């Protein structure tokens, strides 16, 4: 019999996955500060790792990679791009990015690339003329970072429209990299607009903001299936080839680059952890890294198969009991 | 040559000051009945090994220390050890019952009993110094008399002592070993006590020890005395530059100067490689780059923490064997660029160096294989701030419901010195957060 | 040398007694003369915890017989092991309490109590550095239950600065049929929580139905019982009087067992459980002691622990065994039964092995915990207790030795306080 | 990078090596609160023996 605790009780895929172990039979959850757990679903911020490892008898993993967090703020994921020598400054599949603070940094640099196509993203708000946006910023409390937006998107047809693909990875406390076979098209459901940019409709993809301020596809998700087929008769090449394969490279190399900092191999506790990672296909098919959440939601449609593969490849690996759904990433 | 005065305090401190003389004997060639052929000056010396022992005309070469417990039974074992011979009596104090793991009875009831004579004792070992440097001070945080005792003197030191310096090896407690469920609040107690009067003091968590002796020694459920020679390995390793001719750590105060930039920050990190069984059958044996980056495995830590999430304030490296420079700093620029290792932005990421040429001495019929090299680390690291955090959260758990806080009470001890010294924990915690934070 | 003193009070207190003293002086080498005959220095390194050296050098049970009728006096002198006591530490009368608290406590008790104080001083005075006291009594009856704890405060009284330790039978009508048995029991409860460190429930109730039900006994007779209490003595008291590193004295021990001053009432248990004769031919693994010794059926005080929560623990294994398995099976029992210890007090569970084993086992492990379901004994009592006083029957019995009602009702009062306090500790 | 201050003997050789450049109460007190804990005991033990003369 197998003891976990809960200490995020938001997460909805972490929901699922201890409805999942509660019907095992082997496993049972305990009060949320009872120390004596095989396995803990911790909170989102100020995880007590410190507290990890250090119980007799008890072999401890928890569902967080301490230092991941380097990838999960968009701050801190440009700074690792731009000085890890493993990404590079030569780093052909990120966009160009500024870190900027509201009067360490680089608030200057990010005019000096401008005044030589000048068209950047900064509660949101896009712009080609930087003296405005310099002030949203100002105005704001938070460490803003600025970008090139995307000017010329994959549009999918029939409807002109701009997506952002999230693709699922798990690592485990082996730190092998796992990508779920299933990703999703987040849609734009209305047409896209080249002219006045700062009308946050058809340009900002993510799900939330398009059940508000907006049909093709049922809830503006596309699948797999659906966007393979889309892509072998539109453009005549598959998404494993023209996509995933950029996807897949993209995965690995921030992964492998941080797995120094924060892998648990030889760690007195281990850990796991599950990316939501969001990219870009432009006009030319080539994919962009955007952002890596630490805390991803998953697809309605998906939750059963995926939270299940999490049992089976992070918590069952560690802890036994009585084909598979992901591409494992060699290195 | 300036003297250097020990004091040993509990059971803990007392059983791990035996192990350390009997270490420090065979490394200088002193025999159990304290005469040293070797040392040719008869009577008297000035040399480095001078600072740890005082000389008779009779060539007896007799530990500057003292030990002293509330009860008597340990330091009996001592009176009548194999190394009796090497104490003269009145070095060694005890008491008729103990603080019964209460800081209260240690610090307050049983201690006022017993403090002014013990700093009599040390007092007389003082004035036969030419130049005392100070004191190293070895105890553990969770018994009546490591931690409450020890608190009193400390304070007491420096009121008489008020230029001298006080270092400090401090066991800090494991349930796998330990001995009362009340060790939390006694280590919380004498640290928030003991703090503004130790200058440097180095922790050696229990678990840590008892788990590099499970796995790298096969020791099924070790011991005390497994345990206790692992650690005046470390101790001995600490105190080497104090004992010998060299130029690196040579004085107390230097302990300081290179570990220590923030005074309450005060506890450096040891880490220490390599650690081998003596029934092992030959291990092939282990180059300077590979102990070299062994100091940078928790695993090998007197305390579990991880370095890699947190920042570094100074780092030395002690080897004892065949080592020469270039190969440590060929160890070196390997180790830079495999590790993530992060100084704070006011700090050079940098390296002071210190090689004694004698190998590791290793106690004979002990659990330790002879190495022809090996190396300790002291890094003042802000991770070692993890073990403040679990001790704390588990005053708090009891606290809250105030566990056993009438045994205190009960001893004229008020429950405010509980929150207060909390309080000053949660400032130290805050403290190393505020230097580690760069993520 | 930290010695401890041992009284003896009334027909249970000194049957019980004059048992555990015939059981630790055989582990110790002491044959009934008083002198040693034994393997182990092992034997003799505690050995003046409990016993005084004189010269001849034999060992006098550092022990005190008391009794306000002859009878188990007596009984005790041509007992087996009834020539070690020092003569003079026989302490008794000629009236009998008559099953009655008050004259234990008021009367009969008063006029016994400084004669006994005369005998604890001389032992004490004796001392180089005195642990305090134990008791054995019941609190059913009149002289253990009414004397015993006035002999309690006023020792209490000349040694306020020491511990104070009972072993306390609690009455069960499983056993007995005198009907003022809930009576004196109360009375003297109200007089253990205020005055002892630490109290052993021993509880006839538990001791019979191990008895009965487990070891097949149909016709259980108080030497069936009192073999099971003499183990437990013995199992408890083995890390006073053997070289060890944890609960080594009495204090110590009241440190670690002891969170709340008046929750200091510990559920005893013992594996593996036998008769007397009932030869023992496989000894217990490891495992099988300690998943015996949590077992309900092998406590002392007829509480399930199931029902309430650990606040503390202590295990103490004997015998030739793994220390490594010993570490690894003690884990498993708390790792797979987490909720029933107190998550506000962390490793509240401590662990001894003593090599030397007892008489006839090879393995043999004692538990001392710490549980509210404690409360279930207290309240037992309780219901008894109250069926009588709300229509004051018998009561006569006491007032005619000069007691009031008023206070019947504030040791009921007592007892119902110190029940709910347990619960607020099984919720919290 | 770069080695400073070589010292050598017979016993061995110490250096540092940089690889970056940067980016209390008297005796008398301690008798007050020593005291008043012990004032706090007497005074404990002082109500119990009182209470156990009732
Ligand atoms: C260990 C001490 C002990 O020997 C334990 C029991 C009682 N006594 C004295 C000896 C004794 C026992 N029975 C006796 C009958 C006549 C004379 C003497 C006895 C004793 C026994 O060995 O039985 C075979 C015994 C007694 C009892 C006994 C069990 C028992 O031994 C098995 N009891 C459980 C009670 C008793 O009240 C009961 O069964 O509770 C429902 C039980 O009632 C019934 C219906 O049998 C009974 C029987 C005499 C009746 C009235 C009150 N007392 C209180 C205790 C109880 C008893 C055993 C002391
Ligand atoms: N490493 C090591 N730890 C020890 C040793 N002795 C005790 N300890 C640890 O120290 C703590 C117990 O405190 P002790 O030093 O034994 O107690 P004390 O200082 O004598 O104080 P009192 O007995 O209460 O008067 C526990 O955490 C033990 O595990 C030892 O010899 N070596
Ligand atoms: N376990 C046990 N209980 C006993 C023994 N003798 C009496 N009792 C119990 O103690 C209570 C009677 O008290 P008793 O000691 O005889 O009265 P006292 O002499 O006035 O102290 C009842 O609960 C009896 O069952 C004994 O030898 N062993
Ligand atoms: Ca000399
Ligand atoms: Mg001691
Ligand atoms: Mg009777």
């Amino acid at each position: 019999m197998y003891t976990f605790v809960v200490r995020d009780e938001n997460s909805s895929v972490y929901a699922e996955v201890s409805r999942l172990l509660l019907a095992t039979g082997q496993w049972k959850r305990l009060r949320k500060d009872n120390p004596r757990f095989n396995l803990m679903l911790g909170e989102r911020n100020r995880l007590p790792f410190g507290r990890l490892g250090h119980e007799p008898g008890l072999v401890q993993l928890v569902n967080y990679y301490r230092g991941a967090d380097k990838l999960c703020r968009k701050a801190s994921l440009v700074k690792l791009i731009k000085t890890s020598p493993e990404l590079s400054e030569s780093c052909t599949w990120f966009p160009e990015s500024y870190v900027i603070y509201p009067t360490t940094d680089e608030r200057e640099v990010f005019l000096a690339a401008y005044n030589r196509g000048n068209v950047w993203i900064a509660g949101i708000l896009i712009s080609s003329e930087a003296s405005e946006l310099l002030d949203f910023i100002d105005e704001q409390g938070q460490v803003h970072v600025i970008q090139k937006y995307l000017e010329k998107p994959l549009l999918l047809e029939p409807g002109h429209r701009k997506f952002d693909i999230r693709s699922w990875v798990l690592v485990d406390h082996l730190y092998n990299i796992y990508l779920y076979r299933e990703g999703v098209l987040r849609t734009s459901s209305e047409p896209y607009n080249s002219a006045n940019f700062q009308d946050k409709t058809c340009h900002l993809t993510n799900h939330c903001i398009q059940k508000e301020y907006s049909r093709y596809e049922e809830g503006n998700e596309m699948f797999f299936e659906e966007f393979n087929q889309y892509l072998m008769d539109a453009l005549n090449t598959t998404l494993e080839n023209s996509i995933l394969l950029q996807i897949k490279h993209i995965i690995r190399s921030c992964l492998m680059c941080i797995e120094p900092a924060i892998s648990t191999k030889h760690l007195h506790y281990q850990s796991f952890q599950l990316f939501g990672f969001d990219f870009m296909v432009d006009e030319e098919l080539k994919v962009w890294l955007i952002e890596v959440n630490g805390a991803p939601a998953c697809a309605q449609k998906l939750y059963a198969e995926l939270c299940q593969g999490i049992v089976d490849v992070a918590i069952s690996s560690v802890f036994p009991l009585a084909t598979s759904i992901f591409i494992k990433l060699h290195h | 040559m300036r003297e250097c005065i020990s004091i040993h305090v509990g059971q803990a401190g007392v059983q791990i000051g035996n192990a350390c003389w009997e270490l420090y004997c065979l490394e200088h060639g002193i025999q159990p009945d304290g005469q040293m052929p070797s040392d040719k000056t008869i009577g008297g010396g000035d040399d480095s090994f001078n600072t740890f022992f005082s000389e008779t005309g009779a060539g007896k070469h007799v530990p500057r220390a003292v030990f002293v417990d509330l009860e008597p039974t340990v330091i009996d074992e001592v009176r009548t050890g194999t190394y009796r011979q090497l104490f003269h009596p009145e070095q060694l104090i005890t008491g008729k019952e103990d603080a019964a793991n209460n800081y209260a009875r240690g610090h307050y009831t049983i201690g006022k009993e017993i403090i002014d004579l013990v700093l009599d004792r040390i007092r007389k070992l003082a004035d036969q110094c030419t130049g005392l440097q100070g004191f190293l001070v070895f105890h553990s945080f969770g018994g009546g008399t490591g931690s409450g005792f020890t608190s009193l003197l400390m304070e007491r030191l420096s009121v008489d002592y008020g230029k001298k310096s006080k270092l400090e090896f401090s066991i800090y407690p494991a349930p796998q070993v330990s001995t009362a469920v009340v060790e939390p609040y006694n280590s919380i107690l004498t640290t928030h006590t003991t703090l503004e009067h130790s200058d440097c003091a180095f922790m050696v968590d229990n678990e840590a020890i008892y788990d590099i002796c499970r796995r790298n020694l096969d020791i099924e459920r070790p011991t005390y005395t497994n345990l206790n020679r692992l650690i005046s390995q470390i101790v001995s390793s600490i105190t080497a530059s104090l004992r010998f001719d060299g130029a690196l750590n040579v004085d107390l105060t230097e302990f300081q100067t290179n570990l220590v930039p923030y005074p309450r920050i005060h506890f450096p990190l040891a880490t220490y490689a390599p650690v081998i069984s003596a029934e092992k059958a030959y291990h092939e044996q282990l180059s300077v780059a590979e102990i070299t980056n062994a100091c940078f495995e928790p695993a090998n830590q007197m305390v579990k923490c991880d370095p890699r999430h947190g920042k570094y304030m100074a780092c030395c490296l002690l080897y004892r064997g065949d080592v020469v420079p270039k190969d440590v700093n060929a160890a070196i620029a390997t180790i830079k660029t495999k590790r993530s290792i992060q100084f704070v932005d006011w700090c050079p990421t940098g390296f002071k160096v210190g090689i004694n040429y004698q190998p590791p001495t290793v106690v004979p019929g002990g659990d330790l294989a002879k190495v022809q090299r090996a190396v300790c680390m002291l890094s003042n690291t802000t991770a070692i701030a993890e073990a403040w955090a679990r001790l704390d959260h588990k005053f708090d758990l009891m606290y809250a419901k105030r566990a056993f806080v009438h045994w205190y009470v009960g001893e004229g001890m008020e429950e405010g010195e509980f929150s207060e010294a909390r309080e000053d924990m949660a400032a130290l915690e805050k403290d190393y957060e505020e230097v580690g934070v760069d993520s | 040398m930290r010695e401890i003193v041992h009284i003896q009070a009334g027909q249970c207190g000194n049957q019980i007694g004059a048992k555990f003293w015939e059981v630790i002086s055989d582990e110790h080498g002491i044959d009934p003369t008083g002198s040693y005959h034994g393997d182990s220095d092992l034997q003799l390194e505690r050995i003046n915890v409990y016993y005084n050296e004189a010269t001849g050098n034999k060992y006098v049970p550092r022990a005190i017989l008391v009794d306000l009728e002859p009878g188990t006096m007596d009984s005790v002198r041509s007992g087996p092991f009834g020539q070690i006591f020092r003569p003079d530490n026989f302490v008794f009368g000629q009236s009998g309490a008559g099953n009655n608290w008050a004259k234990g406590h008021y009367t009969e008790g008063a006029e016994l109590v400084d004669s006994v104080l005369d005998v604890v001083r001389k032992e004490s005075e004796s001392c180089d550095c005195l642990q305090g006291f134990q008791l054995t009594h019941s609190l059913g009856g009149g002289t253990g239950s009414g004397m015993g704890t006035l002999l309690i405060s006023k020792i209490r009284e000349e040694y306020p600065d020491r511990i104070m330790n009972t072993f306390s039978v609690m009455p069960s009508p499983k056993v007995s049929d005198t009907v003022v048995e809930p009576y004196n029991a109360t009375l003297s409860v109200h007089q253990l929580v205020e005055n002892t460190d630490e109290t052993y429930c021993i509880d006839n109730e538990a001791l019979y139905d191990i008895c009965f039900r487990t070891l097949k006994l149909t016709t259980p007779t108080y030497g069936d019982l009192n073999h099971l209490v003499s183990a437990t003595m013995s199992g408890v008291t083995t890390c006073l009087r053997f070289p060890g590193q944890l609960n080594a004295d009495l204090r110590k021990l009241a440190v670690n067992m002891v969170p709340f001053p008046r929750l200091h009432f510990f559920m005893p248990g013992f594996a593996p459980l036998t008769s007397r004769g009932s030869q023992q031919y496989r000894a217990l693994t490891v495992p099988e002691l300690t998943q015996q010794m949590f077992d309900s059926k092998n406590m002392m005080a007829a509480c399930d622990p199931r029902h309430g929560r650990y606040l503390t623990v202590a295990a103490i294994f004997r015998g030739r065994m793994s220390m490594k398995e010993v570490d690894e099976q003690m884990l498993n029992v708390q790792n797979k039964n987490s909720s029933y210890f107190v998550e506000w007090i962390p490793n509240n569970v401590k662990t001894a092995v003593c090599d030397i084993p007892p008489r006839g086992l090879k393995m043999s492990a004692t538990f001392i915990g710490n549980s509210t379901a404690i409360q279930e004994l207290f309240k037992r009592i309780s219901e008894q207790f109250t069926a009588m006083f709300r229509r004051k029957a018998f009561l006569h019995w006491y007032t005619g030795e000069g007691m009031d009602e008023m206070e019947f009702t504030e040791a009921e009062s007592n007892m119902n306080d110190l029940v709910s306090e347990y619960q607020q500790y099984q919720d919290a | 990078m770069e080695v400073i201050e070589l010292n050598k003997c017979t016993s061995g050789q110490s250096f540092e090596v940089i690889l970056k450049p940067p980016s209390d109460p008297s005796l008398e007190e301690i008798q007050k609160k020593l005291e008043a804990a012990e004032e706090r005991r007497k005074y404990q033990e002082a109500e119990l023996l009182k209470h156990l003369a009732e």
